[PDB]
Formats: C-alpha cells, structure tokens, sequence
C-alpha cells in the first residue's frame, strides 16, 4: 500500500494553490491537481481515502479573504470537488477527525477570534455546529486519540496560550486539561501511541524548535528531542509510527525542510524537502493518485 | 510581518 503524504495551500510572497505528496518509501514528490482557491492557515484532513481542506485565508495582494470553505480532492481522479461550506470562515483553524466526521475548530475571521466548533458529516454533506471551547483560538493544534478531540495553545485575541482543552463528544463537552510547559501557538499537533504531541509554534518570542507530549493518562506534559529547525505555522502528520514535520517560518526564511520524529530513539533527522518553502501549509495522509 | 505566519501585515 503506497500511502503518501499531502501538503495543501500555504504561503510564501502570497497564499499558495499547491497540492504535493510525498513518499517516504522513495523519496520522490509529485505534484497534483492546484486548489481551486488560493489558502494559508487552512487544515487538511483524511476520510473515507478522501482528501479535505478546511478553511483558512487568501492573503494576496489585492486582499485578505478568510475561507469558510471545505473541499475534496479524490486521489482516484486528482480533482477536486467543493463541499457544503462551514457556517463562518475560519483562519489558522484546527481540524480533526473522530469517527469519520470532521471536527472544525477556532480559528479567525477579520478580528474576531473563534472559540465556535462545528462538525461535518461527509456523507449527508452537512455542517452543524457542537459545544463551542471553553477559550477562543486561533493558530490552535487538533489532534484526536481514543475517539476524543484535543484542541492546544493558540492565540485567543490578547495572549498567545500554553492552554488546552478536550472534548468528549458523547457529552459535548469541553474540559480543560493540564496546560503544557511552553506558551505555543501556531505549533504543530499530532498523536502518536498514547500521547499529544504540540511542537514548534511561537511562544511570543521566537519560534520554537521545542516538542513535549501529553499522556491522557497520566495527564503531564513531557518534553521529548528538540526538532533541528525552529518553526511556527508548520504542517503535522503522522505515518508508520513517526512524527513528519513540515516547513513553516523560522523568523528568517520560509522552511523546505521536512524532519522525521522516531519516538524508539527519541531524535529528529532531515528526511526531504518540500519544493519549495512555505508556511501554514495542510497536511494529512492518504492513498497514491491514479 | 507576522512572526508565527511570516505572511506580510
């Protein structure tokens, strides 16, 4: 099975239409059908083999467009296939998935702040709006584990957040679970084994290069090997049991580099580079086109 | 600039 990893819109000199995947088994890139419209700041996502990118912003040089828009790209014939649209734009969103039904978190629309959360059902192509969280965010980390929905850090209008909070859909609930070590937002949010991890981001000082992990059961938050490159706004995946970082802004250039978590040996390595750098890309796995 | 994007404003 040739899975690959998708890297959607992002941005360098202006908001970036780009849809490229990347094999680990070979190294090789290849580059697929463009968005429709322009996004940074957006969340891609995976379900049913399907493709999605959700919301984020337009920033060209005529204006700024935020985007309350979902869309399919379907592997099987490299197009791309609007979807219903979320009931507000929502840049520098949160995206996660919990029983095929896709979970659209913060994010912001001109100077409002979201703290709304709505969730998609692909099959009736509805949305529908949940619990709202318990802090408005913007540039905030989703990930899901066990069927339960973590939303991480983040900006809430007037102070970047070392908060997080979970929701458990069968009470759709928020609850505010312990806060993590360093202040980050736009850090990079993933799960792996039994963990959240949040790395990079931007504490409010520097971009961060830094990485720490949250037990669900335990409930502490751990730092694990500091990633090579300082990076805010990266893309985040997993695949095969590794962590796959890729690019963002690192206060001086528009990152190309992809780093590699291995979690037995607790180090990052330099595994590719994407064709060109660029921030605040969406990234999710899928199967090969064709 | 913004320091957590890099995108101009």
């Amino acid at each position: 099975v040739g899975r690959l990893i998708y890297t959607a819109g992002g941005y360098f000199r202006q908001s970036l239409s780009y849809l490229e995947a990347y094999n680990p088994s070979n190294g090789s890139w290849l580059r697929l059908a463009d968005l429709q419209v322009p996004r940074s700041g957006l969340a891609g996502c995976v379900v049913g083999g399907l493709l999605y990118a959700v919301g984020g912003r337009n920033n060209s040089p005529d204006g700024n467009t935020d985007s309350s828009a979902l869309d399919c790209y379907n592997p099987m014939t490299n197009q791309w296939s609007p979807c219903a649209s979320m009931s507000v734009p929502r840049n520098r969103i949160g995206v996660g998935v919990i029983d095929g039904h896709i979970y659209a978190v913060g994010g912001s629309h001109g100077c409002i702040h979201h703290s709304s959360v709505e969730r998609y059902e692909p099959e009736r192509d509805e949305w529908h709006l949940v619990a709202p969280m318990l802090t408005r965010r913007i540039g905030v980390g989703v990930a899901v584990l066990n069927r339960l929905l973590y939303a991480v850090g983040g900006f809430d209008g007037t102070n970047r957040l070392n908060s997080a909070e979970c929701y458990y859909p069968e009470r759709n609930e928020w609850r505010m679970i312990t806060p993590m070590n360093t202040i980050r937002s736009g850090a990079g949010v993933c799960v792996l084994h039994n963990c959240i991890y949040a790395a990079g981001g931007y504490d409010g000082q520097d971009q961060l290069n830094s990485v720490e992990r949250y037990d669900v059961e335990t409930e502490t938050w751990t730092f694990v090997a500091p990633m090579r490159h300082h990076r805010s706004a990266l893309g985040i995946t997993v695949h095969q049991g590794k962590i796959y970082v890729l690019g963002g802004y690192d206060g001086h250039t528009f990152l190309d580099s992809v780093e590699c978590y291995d979690p037995d040996s607790d180090t990052w390595s330099e595994v590719t580079r994407m064709t060109s750098g660029r921030s605040g890309v969406g990234v999710a796995v899928t199967m090969e086109p064709c | 600039l913004d320091e957590e994007t890099g995108e101009f404003l």
